[PDB]
């Protein structure tokens, strides 16, 4: 989940997009 | 500010900046 | 740090603080 | 929604708690 990819791993747009509604 | 590691707040701030209107969901 | 006006940002970081490790949704 | 009932007006822990997962 976002933690692993965005907190444990580097984050990015691509990824912290697909969180918003 | 987004490409990096973002953990508990600054998470969640870097979704507000980035969703905008739109909001958005933070599922730890 | 719940009983007032919270905009934005500081809405935000109240859920967060409040909704710990169940996470949020922001919308709107 | 949440912002008018916590932005526009006084939140309270009882709202805010209704949009934890």
């Amino acid at each position: 989940g976002i933690v692993e990819q965005c907190c444990t791993s580097i984050c990015s747009l691509y990824q912290l997009e697909n969180y918003c509604n | 500010f987004v490409n990096q590691h973002l953990c508990g707040s600054h998470l969640v701030e870097a979704l507000y900046l980035v969703c905008g209107e739109r909001g958005f969901f933070y599922t730890p």
